[PDB]
């Protein structure tokens, strides 16, 4: 009856086209304007000043650049830290200057994400599901949050922060691998085998259902088409890719559980994310992977090359390159 | 003025006067419904169904 | 700069708001069980 | 493959030759790493790079340092590398040790073994001992 | 009835392990190529052929251990044990790299093996033939790099060492060398990779939470016999929820199960079908309009162009290391490095 | 068996102590019995700590983390961050061992023989998860304990010995608070900043006055938020906003242990006040401003005019001016123009770093200073190798900074993953759907056309 | 390191910090010995 309730009618019901939610009260004025920041400083922005050294680099498209080189420039090794508004900066020109529109989308992106996530949990709320869709959705937010939020923090500086580019994502690349040995480090190493291993396993259970499908069709019209939707029947005979499998490699190590079978496949990625996300956040605070330099010694004491040695010399080409001016004193400590 | 130590960035008197304008502006809204209620009624559920 | 910034606090804590009163909204009985 | 003839290093001033008991060297290398070697690994020096451990750069200080005793020598009373005043108050040393926690338990046996170290590594690796990054 | 008949028969046998036809193939090769690296990565070196150790005899972890590439000087003969170089000497041939072809090659008739017996299985249980199709893409990748790759390039040298570190210098090669990542096959496929790790995690996740109720406990997992016919989650349920929490959503299980064998699959072969492109060194470079202009202009400076500098420190730093065989002394004057770095 | 096992409960093995929501006394020894395990981590975790201690090498070059907790408060530290004693180490060590075998005890008598249920038996102790009057005593109980635990850092640092100031005039010693701040416009001050950079949210307190002075304030407020929650009961909209089952304030408390997670883990990195540099090494942004001042005490003896010394960018190579306007180092390092420490505030002034004081005043202390922070930079690896990531194999250091903001910030986020997991669960076991749609019933088949 | 009444028990105390490991693997090894029942 009253104006509040008829809002919270509205406002959780399912019968929207979107779902809007509590959440998106605050996802969508988020996510809105991280977009339409976004275009705008991809398609026309001025070059900013990234080293702090008012050499000024352009990553806009109306100033030369491509899908691939274009780029929203984190902010200058000047502000670093500091939280950097619109108002806080005395003109627009001061502000697109020293990196504005790096700290205004991605807060506005972390917030929106955070928002988005918890917006998956509300509708399993209302739709009678169980809940727990957001919690796989926790591992890119955590890897999202790592390479913009975390890692600008232990290393001090929003400038360290991923370039919202392409071209200036393998900058992000490369030189976290010069600082900090990624490769070597074992939660990078615990999700390349969550990512090639979820390749693995979407590509064997997408082969497996689709080889063992009913008869449903002709061989004129499209296989889809065996799928009625809303349908009571189960679409494949789970029996016949189980025996399959039981051959394949052997018997014991087939899923004849189709719950278990669909709960590996969502453990595998989703634990190779988290552990990989926190590579990045202790990778913040310079406590980086392996380092076996010099590690094989004769009886003599020279030292004997092995394959991280040549793994160095690949670093230390990337590490003395990398900022080439913006450096004044031998050790790279930001 | 940015690495002021001050509370939630309210740098100006004039900040204030929308924040509390804010809050009581949606509160007044949610206690023409919830409240003006009965604050001494109770459940032994895990979760209330009252009313509206 | 001090025109914008009164701009963006009523467009916040409008929306915070609406979180923060939304979840006070007896939220736990809006499910498709009862009620 | 440590031989004897590897281990002979330079020992005074004039230019005697001695050995070093493999006790020398494995000790030289534990005591190296935990005391000095914060600041002078691998022979570079991090807080003053002109002031090498480099065998061409300790023959030019002006009082020649590539001896054995002419290092225990710069231990005990750290000069400059002109050699005109001393900077003990900032290098540490035995004359300055109450600033500095980490040598008041040092014999001369230790002192010997670390300036052992100091002296037998650039005849092991020629050219990675001090000379930076390139030679990593 | 006849002698191809009882061979036939005992092949097919059901027993521990499904031998078939294709296990003829397969046992055999698959068995040398994965003994064959790990002895090459326990007991044979790399001290003559790169001047490494990539051995547990000489102190190399699971890391920094590999089976590497034989030497420039070799080209690309295949190093047979009876060979021109080898001469029937065992030990000769490990030290000269002949143990990393005998990986690769009887490596690249394990996965021929390991494809026909998807075929043969799938024959005698009547069913079709995607998990051999799939399994292709695993083929072209192993192809396309272990082998079209170094016969492309000047010997086998260039090829990726079977071991963990070893591949890693191999990512670090080809960044400098041939700046892979700006290649658009490399593109298409991080797409897929990445896709097809987020459809598993999606399609786990959403199954596993429209599921319905079958038993009193707590457990989920208790409540499903493989026989049964009534599905064992709701699609029309999560049809409803993907479609307003973004935007659009699968109304299909046959065009589902298939979008996530196209997905991963099609990332491997279209980064395979640019990896054949650098064999032939005909790689994505420069563009040339950002090339012309940051010479002209000496103060236009993209995220591009700070690319290229970190190329010259992998082009020129590690390449006196990385290839003994040519000798390459560069002074300290021409490596080019940064300002007090 | 029955109870243990899934025909009676619905739980299977590997979600086993789910089946202690229900029982009381299986659960309260299942609580003391984690206790008994954190007790007796930390005991003998310090006996670990004191039997490897080496009064040559620094307190942060041995890799402790326990014992540098036991020296800011100040036993067995002396002047200058230089640890005396350790006989006082052993001691604390001992005591959270020994303690331990009882809180074991507790755990192996109250979840083995102490009756399943204590709402039969004691009906002080026994509860239920949906009463919401003894759930708020349960709270109230144990903050009135916190808001003690609070005075006794509070007594410990104006009475009993004193704390260790690292702020301390003269240098870093055991100092009493005489005199810390009850000024809540201060005090609050901090709780509500900014969280970003010069402003620092909680961890940029920069005085144990306002340590010591703080923590006064939680005493206050844990004891009288501790009896507000014994005599009262929750009211109409807290009623309304909240599920009241056990899982669910399981759900509550790792939320909130994540804000104390993360935080905590951001305390290590940028503290320098509770955590003093000669104990817990030197931060982030402190070994960053030891390397600029390093060579500029090196290049002012060569007779260089270092103000005026024009860097190769065009901005200062030694002295700049932060985009606020004070003197300050220059390079990477003018991103750490925050950094406040103890050897490089001698040197500053309204303006910042004042040039005449640099050009006269430089301390012998402060060069023996930034040369060790320089060289134990928080910067390592997990084979604890120092240096860059580059750096070859003959030192073994890495920060025990970079062991806490690594490894709480890890665990930090594994506990918002168990806010989002164990929140999920109580709020639909409180609805009815956590074991799933129901086949008679789906609620979307009631619904409107999907559009 | 430790005090010289206690000097003895040098290698028992290095072991002491791994023992909160062994409890959670007693739970395994308790729970493989009532047949995860
Ligand atoms: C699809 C599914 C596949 C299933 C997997 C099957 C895996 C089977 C394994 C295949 C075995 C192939 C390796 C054979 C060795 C190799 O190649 O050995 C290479 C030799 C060629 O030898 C090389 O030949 C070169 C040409 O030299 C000549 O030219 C020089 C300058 O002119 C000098 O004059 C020199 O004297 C003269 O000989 C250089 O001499 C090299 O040093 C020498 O090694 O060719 C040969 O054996 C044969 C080459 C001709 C056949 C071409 C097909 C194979 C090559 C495909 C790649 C083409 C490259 C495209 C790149 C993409
Ligand atoms: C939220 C979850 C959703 C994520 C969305 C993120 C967008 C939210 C909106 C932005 C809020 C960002 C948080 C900023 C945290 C930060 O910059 O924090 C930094 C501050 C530390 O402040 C530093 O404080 C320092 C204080 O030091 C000063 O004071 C000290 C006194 O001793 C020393 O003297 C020192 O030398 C001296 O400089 C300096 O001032 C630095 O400039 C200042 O940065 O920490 C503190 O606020 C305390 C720690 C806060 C917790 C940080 C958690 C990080 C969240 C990661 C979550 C990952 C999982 C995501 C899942 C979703
Ligand atoms: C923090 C660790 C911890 C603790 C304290 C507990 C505690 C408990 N679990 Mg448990 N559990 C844990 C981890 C833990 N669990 C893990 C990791 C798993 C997964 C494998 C399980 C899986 C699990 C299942 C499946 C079940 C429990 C159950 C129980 C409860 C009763 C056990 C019982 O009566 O059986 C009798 C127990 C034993 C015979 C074990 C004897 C081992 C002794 C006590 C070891 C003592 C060693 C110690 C050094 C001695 C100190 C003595 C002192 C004097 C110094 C008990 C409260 C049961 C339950 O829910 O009860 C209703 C149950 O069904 N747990
Ligand atoms: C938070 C922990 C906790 C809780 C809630 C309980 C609760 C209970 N225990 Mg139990 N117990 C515990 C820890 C705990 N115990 C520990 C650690 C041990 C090992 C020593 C035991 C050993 C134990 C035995 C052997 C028995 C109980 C019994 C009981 C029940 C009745 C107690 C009674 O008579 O009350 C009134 C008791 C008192 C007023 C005496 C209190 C004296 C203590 C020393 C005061 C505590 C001082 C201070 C608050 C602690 C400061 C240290 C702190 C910072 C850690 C009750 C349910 C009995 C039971 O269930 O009957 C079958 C029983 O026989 N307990
Ligand atoms: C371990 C810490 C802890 C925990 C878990 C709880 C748990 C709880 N407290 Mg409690 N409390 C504690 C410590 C704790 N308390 C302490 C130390 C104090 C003393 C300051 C209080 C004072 C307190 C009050 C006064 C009330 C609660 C209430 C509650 C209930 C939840 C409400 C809530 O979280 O809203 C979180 C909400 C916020 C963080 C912001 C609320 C903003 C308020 C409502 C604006 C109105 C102004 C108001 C007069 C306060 C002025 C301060 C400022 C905001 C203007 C819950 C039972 C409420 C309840 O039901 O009472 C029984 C309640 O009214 N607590
Ligand atoms: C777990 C993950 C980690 C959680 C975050 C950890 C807590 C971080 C510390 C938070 C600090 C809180 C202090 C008050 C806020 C502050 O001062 O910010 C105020 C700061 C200060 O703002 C700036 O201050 C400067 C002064 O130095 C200048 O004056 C600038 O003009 C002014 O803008 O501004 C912001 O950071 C704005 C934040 C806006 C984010 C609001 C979104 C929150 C919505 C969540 C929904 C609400 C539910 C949660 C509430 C319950
Ligand atoms: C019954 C049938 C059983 C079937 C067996 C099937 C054979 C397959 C086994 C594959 C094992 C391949 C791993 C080799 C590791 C090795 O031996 O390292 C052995 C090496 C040897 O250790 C090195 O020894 C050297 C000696 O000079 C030096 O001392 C080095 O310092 C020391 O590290 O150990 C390691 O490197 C230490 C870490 C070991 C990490 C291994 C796990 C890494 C993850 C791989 C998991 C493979 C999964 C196999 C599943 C089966
Ligand atoms: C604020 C949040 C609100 C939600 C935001 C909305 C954004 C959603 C994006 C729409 C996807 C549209 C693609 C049409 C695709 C289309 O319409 O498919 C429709 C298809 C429905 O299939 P059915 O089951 O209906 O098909 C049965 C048979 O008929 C098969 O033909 O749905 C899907 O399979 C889509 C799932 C993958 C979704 C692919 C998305 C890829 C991401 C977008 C990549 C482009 C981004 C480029 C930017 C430069
Ligand atoms: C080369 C060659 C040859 C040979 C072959 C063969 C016969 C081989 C085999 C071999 C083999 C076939 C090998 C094997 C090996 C194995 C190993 C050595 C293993 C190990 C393992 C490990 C170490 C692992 C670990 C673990 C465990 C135990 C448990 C837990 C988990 C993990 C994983 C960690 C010939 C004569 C033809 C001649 C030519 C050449
Ligand atoms: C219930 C249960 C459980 C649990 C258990 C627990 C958790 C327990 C705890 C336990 C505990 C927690 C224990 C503790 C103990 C301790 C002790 C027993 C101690 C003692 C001490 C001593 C003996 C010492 C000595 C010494 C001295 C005096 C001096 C110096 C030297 C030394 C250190 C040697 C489980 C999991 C199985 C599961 C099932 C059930
Ligand atoms: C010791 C010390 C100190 C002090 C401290 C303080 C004084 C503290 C405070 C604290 C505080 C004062 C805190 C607060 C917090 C709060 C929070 C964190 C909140 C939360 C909330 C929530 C969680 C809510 C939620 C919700 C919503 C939103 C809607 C509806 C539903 C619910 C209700 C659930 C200082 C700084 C001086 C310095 C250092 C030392
Ligand atoms: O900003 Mn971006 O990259 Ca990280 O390391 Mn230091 O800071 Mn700068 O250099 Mn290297
Ligand atoms: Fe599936």
């Amino acid at each position: 009856v009253s104006l509040w309730e008829r809002f919270c009618a509205w406002i959780t019901s399912t019968e929207n086209r979107l779902y809007i939610g509590w959440f998106g009260c605050l996802m969508f004025p988020t996510l809105l304007t991280a977009t339409s920041c976004f275009i705008i400083a991809f398609i026309a922005a001025p070059p900013v000043d990234i080293d702090g050294i008012r050499e000024p680099v352009a990553g806009s498209l109306l100033y030369g650049n491509n899908i691939i080189s274009g780029a929203v420039v984190p902010s200058s090794n000047a502000i670093g830290m500091h939280f950097y508004p619109i108002w806080e900066a005395a003109s627009i020109d001061e502000w697109l200057y020293n990196g504005g529109p790096y700290q205004l989308i991605v807060l506005h992106f972390l917030l929106g994400v955070s928002a988005y996530m918890g917006r998956e949990w509300e509708l399993s709320y209302r739709l009678g599901m169980r809940p727990w869709i957001f919690v796989a959705f926790s591992a890119p937010v955590a890897a999202a949050s790592a390479v913009f939020l975390v890692y600008p923090i232990g290393q001090g500086s929003f400038s360290d922060g991923m370039p919202l580019g392409i071209s200036g994502t393998f900058n992000f690349m490369l030189v976290f691998q010069a600082e900090h040995n990624i490769l070597m480090h074992p939660f990078h190493m615990a999700g390349v085998a969550g990512v090639f291993g979820g390749s693995l396993f979407s590509a064997m259970h997408g082969s497996l259902v689709t080889s063992s499908l009913i008869r449903e069709t002709t061989e004129n019209e499209s296989t889809n088409y065996g799928y009625k939707f809303g349908q009571e029947e189960e679409t494949y005979n789970i029996v016949a890719a189980h025996g399959y499998f039981g051959r394949l490699i052997f018997q014991y190590a087939s899923f004849n559980n189709s719950r278990a079978l669909h709960f590996f496949l969502a453990l595998w990625p989703v634990v190779g994310i988290w552990i990989t996300s926190m590579g990045i956040s202790t990778m913040a605070f310079n406590l980086n992977g392996f380092n076996f330099n010099q590690s094989v010694v004769d009886s003599q004491g020279r030292v004997i090359n092995t394959w991280a040695d040549i793994l160095n010399r690949a670093n230390l080409g990337i590490e003395v390159m990398h900022e080439r001016n913006a450096h004044n004193f031998p050790l790279d400590l930001a | 003025t940015e690495g002021t130590n001050e509370w939630f960035g309210v740098d100006d008197l004039r900040l204030l006067a929308v924040l509390f304008l804010g809050h009581w502006a949606i509160l007044s809204l949610w206690l023409g419904s919830y409240g003006d209620s009965n604050e001494d009624e109770d459940f032994f559920g895990e979760i209330d169904y009252s009313a509206r | 700069m001090l025109t914008l910034k009164i701009l963006v606090y009523t467009t916040v804590i409008f929306f915070v708001s609406l979180f923060i009163f939304g979840f006070l909204s007896s939220d736990p009985s809006r499910n498709p069980n009862r009620k | 493959d440590l031989d004897e003839a590897t281990r002979t290093v330079v020992v005074d001033n004039a230019g005697n030759t001695t050995v070093l008991t493999p006790e020398q060297v494995k000790r030289g290398k534990r005591l190296f790493n935990a005391t000095c070697g914060a600041c002078h690994v691998g022979g570079i020096t991090k807080t003053n790079p002109n002031v090498g451990l480099d065998p061409e750069a300790l023959s030019l200080a002006t009082p020649r340092r590539d001896n054995i005793s002419a290092l225990v020598d710069y231990i005990k009373n750290p000069t400059t590398y002109d050699g005109l005043e001393s900077i003990a108050e900032v290098h540490p040393s035995i004359k300055s040790a109450d600033i500095y926690p980490r040598m008041r338990s040092l014999t001369d046996e230790d002192l010997y073994s670390i300036a052992g170290h100091i002296m037998l590594s650039p005849k092991i690796a020629s050219e990675k001992w001090g000379g930076g990054k390139i030679y990593y | 009835r006849g002698l191809f008949d009882l061979v036939d028969d005992w092949l097919k046998k059901d027993r521990f392990v499904f031998v078939g036809w294709s296990g003829l193939l397969l046992f055999p090769t698959a068995y040398l190529a994965a003994g064959g690296w790990m002895t090459g990565t326990t007991f044979v070196t790399s001290w003559y052929t790169h001047g490494l150790a990539s051995s547990y005899l000489e102190g190399c972890n699971f890391l920094t251990a590999a089976v590497s590439t034989p030497a420039n000087s070799v080209g690309h003969s295949l190093l047979l044990l009876w060979g021109p170089e080898a001469q029937g000497d065992f030990t000769r041939w490990c030290q000269i790299g002949g143990l990393w072809t005998f990986v690769a090659l009887h490596g690249a008739f394990g996965l021929i093996g390991f494809c026909l017996r998807q075929f043969e299985i799938a024959r005698l249980v009547g069913i079709r033939p995607y998990n051999a199709i799939a399994f292709s893409g695993p083929i072209a990748v192993f192809v396309s790099v272990f082998l079209l790759y170094p016969l492309g390039q000047a010997s086998w040298f260039f090829a990726p060492s079977f071991g963990v570190a070893a591949i890693f210098r191999f990512l670090l090669f080809l960044q400098g060398f041939h700046n892979w990542t700006l290649n658009p096959f490399h593109m298409m496929g991080v797409a897929g990779i990445l896709g097809g790790a987020l459809l598993c995690a999606i399609h786990g996740a959403t199954v596993e939470n429209t599921l319905f109720e079958d038993g009193d406990a707590a457990n989920t997992f208790r409540a499903f016999t493989p026989t049964q016919s009534e599905e064992t989650y709701s699609m029309v349920t999560a049809n409803r929820f993907w479609s307003q929490i973004f935007g659009v959503a699968f109304s299909n299980k046959r065009w589902l199960h298939f979008f996530m064998l196209f997905v991963p699959v099609t990332g491997l072969w279209t980064s395979s079908i640019g990896i054949v492109g650098l064999a032939l060194n005909l790689r994505a470079y420069d563009f040339v309009s950002q090339e012309l202009r940051a010479a002209e202009d000496p103060e236009f400076e993209t995220f591009y162009t700070k690319n290229h500098l970190l190329d010259e420190g992998i082009r020129a730093w590690m390449a006196a290391q990385d290839q003994p065989h040519e000798n390459f002394v560069f002074p300290e004057e021409v490596l080019p490095r940064g300002n007090a770095l | 068996i029955a109870g243990r096992d899934i025909e009676s409960t619905g739980f299977a093995w590997w979600s086993g102590n789910a089946r202690l929501i229900n029982v009381s006394g299986k659960l309260l020894g299942a609580h003391v019995a984690h206790a008994g395990l954190m007790v007796f981590w930390a005991g003998a975790m310090v006996l670990f700590e004191v039997s490897h201690f080496v009064p040559e090498k620094p307190t942060y070059e041995q890799g402790f983390i326990l014992i540098q907790h036991l020296a800011t408060l100040g036993y067995g530290i002396g002047p200058g961050g230089e640890i005396t004693s350790t006989v006082p180490y052993f001691a604390v060590g001992v005591i959270h061992l020994i303690s331990s075998a009882i809180l074991g005890f507790g755990g192996i008598y109250h979840s083995l023989l102490g009756p399943d249920t204590l709402e039969e038996s004691f009906p002080f102790f026994g509860y239920d998860w949906r009463d919401k009057n003894k759930m708020t005593t349960i709270l109230g109980i144990h903050l009135c304990l916190l808001g003690l635990g609070s005075f006794l850092l509070v007594i410990k640092a104006m009475y009993l010995g004193g704390v260790y100031d690292t702020w301390a005039p003269g240098g870093g010693d055991v100092r009493y608070i005489t005199t810390p701040t009850l000024n809540p416009i201060v005090i609050f001050g901090y709780v509500f900043r900014s969280p970003f950079g010069g402003d620092g949210w909680v961890v940029s307190v920069n005085n144990m006055e306002d340590v010591i002075g703080g923590h006064i304030w939680v005493g206050i407020l844990c004891i009288t938020g501790g009896i507000w929650h014994i005599f009262t009961k929750p009211f109409a909209w807290a009623r309304r906003a909240f599920v009241w089952s056990g899982e669910a304030y399981l759900s509550y408390s790792l939320a909130a242990i994540s804000l104390m997670g993360f935080t905590a883990a951001l305390y290590s990195w940028y503290n320098n006040t509770a955590y003093p540099s000669e104990l817990y090494g030197p931060t982030g942004p402190e070994a960053s401003q030891a390397q600029a001042f390093t060579f500029l005490v090196r290049d002012q003896r060569l007779g260089a005019n270092v103000s005026s010394a024009q860097g190769p960018t065009g901005l200062g190579k030694y002295l700049m001016r932060s985009p606020s306007g004070e003197i300050i180092f220059g390079g990477e390092t003018m991103r750490f123009w925050d950094l406040r420490a103890p050897w490089v505030e001698p040197l500053r002034g309204p303006n910042g770093l004042d040039i005449n004081k640099i050009k006269n005043d430089i301390q012998p202390w402060q060069e023996r200073r930034a040369a060790e922070y320089m060289t134990h930079a928080p910067l390592g690896s997990l084979n604890s190798v120092g240096g860059v990531a580059t750096e070859i194999n003959s030192v073994n250091y890495v920060s025990p900074r970079s062991w806490l903001c690594c490894s709480h910030f890890f665990l930090a986020f594994f506990f918002l993953v168990g806010h989002w997991w164990h929140s999920g669960r109580a709020r639909a076991a409180a609805a009815g759907f956590e074991k799933g749609i129901n086949r008679a019933n789906e609620p979307v088949l009631s619904m409107r056309p999907i559009d | 390191r430790l005090p010289e009444a206690y000097v003895v028990f040098s290698p028992i105390v290095d072991v002491l910090p791994i023992i909160p490991v062994f409890f959670l693997l007693l739970a395994f090894v308790w729970q493989a010995a009532i047949g995860f029942r």
